[PDB]
Formats: C-alpha cells, structure tokens, sequence
C-alpha cells in the first residue's frame, strides 16, 4: 500500500481530497491485469481529519460562494468544528458498505490515517481480530505518509462494535455497525454476497470450475506451453 | 591432401582448456524479453545448404500431418515449467503408436540384431 497525493502542494492538497492508494505488487503478473494468486478483493479503511481552512478552496465557503454577508460564520467554534470532520470513502458520517465477509476470503486489508497529526494512531477491535506477523493479534497501529497493508481472513459469526478508547471526538462516534455470518461455508445459499463456496447442486457450470480445453493454469502464459524455464522473483 | 578421392584431414593444436561458459566481462546480456504468446509466424525459416548438390530437406521441415498444421496438442510435448514440483526419481511412463515418427537405427542382414 502506497497512498499517492499531489506533488505541487504538500499539506493543503491532501485536505482537498487529492489522495488515493497505489498497489505496488510483487511478481504475480499472470496476464495483462495480473491475476492475484491466493488473493481476492480489497477492503481499505481511511480516517483523515482535515479542515476547510487547510484546503486551497477556502474561498468557496464564506466569502465568494456565500449568501449571508451580514453574518459571517467566522471566529466561532460552531463553524470550526463543522469543518473538522473524519471521512471514510468520501463519507464523513458512516460508509455505505459493511465489513461482513465470509469463509475462504483471502483478502488484503489496508489502513491509513493521514492529516495534521504526527504520532501513531491505533484502533481497538472488540470481538474481531486479524492475522499479521505469523500470529493472530487483536488491534493494530498504522502510520501516516506511507500505507499499511495486511492480509486478513475475516472468519466470524455475530455482530459487535469496533470503537476506540481516547477522549470524546474520536472515541464516541468512531464505531462500526456490521453483521458477519457464515451459514454454513461462505453463506451463499440463502443470502446476498459476492462469493460462492459453492457446495450446492452443480449439474452444469458454477464456481471453482476451471476446465479449459488447452491448459487450465500453472505459473504464467509466456507461450502456448512456456518452454523457457526460469521463473524467479526478481534479480537472480 | 591427396591419397584417395574422398575427404581431407584437419590439423590439431594444443591450445587451452578454457570453457565457453558465462562471460566474465561486465555482466549484462542481449537476449529478448518476451515474444508475446500468439502464433504470428508464416515461414521465416533459414537455408544453409544448396538443393542442387544436397537434395531436399530445405523447405519440408516441421510439417507433420498430425498435430502441427492443425494447431493442436496430443500427448507428446508435455513439458511445462521446470518448477513443476522439482524432481525426485524418474520412472518412464508408457507410450502410444503414432508419437514417434522418425526412427533411424542400424541392423545386420544375418543375424537380425539391434545395434545402435
């Protein structure tokens, strides 16, 4: 995970929504898009606290784009905290998606939290955990500037909260409401999810049915059968 | 040389035992990098001998009316990557009539025994 941003400005363009994420992947280039072997989709988590005065478009708030010249919303704590907001996927209150995965989900969770801070930021997970460093930890700690990546397999049944333990503006409203259920494998026999165990009546073609006429898969597709045998992972 | 109207001998000289292995100069190459998967080749063969004093064997090459012009694969060249699963102990599987066209050997008229 390597989040990108504008290079003309340093701190003001980040507040204006000019930040993303780049995937500097390894040597798993299968086709023109690179089939992510032993992987799946991606679920990120961003929490950037910025202000309108930090962005370059401060003029599009109270002076130019304005319709109340008699009462200026400045020098008051009401308009200040109205701009100080923590966003996620462009959604300041709550996101439209949930973290309800299932079994056999070899996804890669990403985390980021940029802004005007400098120390480390943490987040507590109640009833849920992850896998990193050949172990099984509960909570993690991200870092700014760079991007933190971790391959997490979400296997759980039930619903809990993911709140933090800080002061008040970052511990009372930084929760998450989602339901994780897998009945029985990936829970795709009577619900709605973009997965498939399959484990059902397969009288024709379904999921996990890699039957090709020439050759299914192996390592690459350099030729019709790949005749040069030297597939490494970098400079030898 | 003279002697008999046939061949001629070559001179020999004791040089060195330097092998033609990897070049020790610099450390770079000059080979290709891909050749994209996709049979886009009409007839780019080469010719060294002359059909006049040698005969055929110049154009009719690599064209077996089996699984070559039809762009198909049978049970012959089944060699993928060397990192199949590495290698243990070889066994030698079975075969099938029709996969070994060329077969030039030596025999004797009396008795009929296999040679080399």
């Amino acid at each position: 995970t390597r989040p990108y941003y504008s290079d003309v400005d340093i701190m003001r363009d980040i507040a204006s929504g000019l930040i993303g994420l780049l995937l500097i992947c390894k040597s798993r280039s299968l086709d023109r898009r690179g089939i992510q072997r032993a992987a799946d989709i991606e679920q990120q988590a961003v929490f950037a606290v910025f202000d309108e005065n930090k962005s370059w478009y401060l003029e599009d708030n109270i002076n130019k784009f304005c319709e109340n010249p008699d009462e200026v919303k400045r020098d008051d704590p009401k308009f200040y905290e109205s701009n100080i907001m923590s966003t996620i996927n462009g959604y300041v209150p709550e996101s439209i998606t949930t973290l309800g995965f299932c079994f056999d989900d070899t996804v890669q969770w990403h985390f980021c939290s940029v802004g005007t801070q400098n120390e480390i930021l943490t987040i507590h997970f109640t009833g849920h955990s992850f896998i990193y460093g050949k172990r099984h930890e509960d909570t993690l700690t991200l870092f700014p500037m760079r991007g933190e990546s971790v391959t997490v397999t979400m296997d759980n049944v039930g619903t809990w909260m993911l709140t933090s333990m800080n002061s008040s503006p970052r511990s009372k409203k930084l929760r998450l409401k989602f339901r994780d259920v897998k009945c029985i494998p990936d829970d795709d026999e009577d619900s709605y999810e973009i997965f498939e165990p399959p484990e059902s009546t397969v009288m024709a073609t379904r999921k996990m049915h890699d039957r090709l006429e020439p050759e299914d898969e192996e390592s690459d597709a350099d030729y019709d059968y790949q005749n040069r045998l030297a597939a490494a992972l970098g400079i030898r | 040389v003279a002697g008999k109207p046939g061949d001629f001998g070559y001179c020999d000289l004791n040089y060195c035992e330097e092998a033609v292995e990897e070049e020790t100069g610099d450390g770079l190459d000059e080979d290709s990098d891909r050749a994209i998967e996709g049979r886009t080749a009409t007839s780019e063969y080469q010719t060294f001998f002359n059909p006049r004093t040698f005969g055929s064997g110049e154009a009719d090459c690599g064209l077996r009316p089996l699984f070559e012009k039809k762009s198909l694969e049978d049970k012959t060249e089944r060699e993928l990557l060397e990192s199949y699963i590495d290698g243990r102990i070889v066994e030698g599987s079975d075969a099938e009539i029709g996969m070994s066209p060329w077969q030039v050997m030596l025999f004797r008229k009396s008795p009929q025994e296999l040679l080399c």
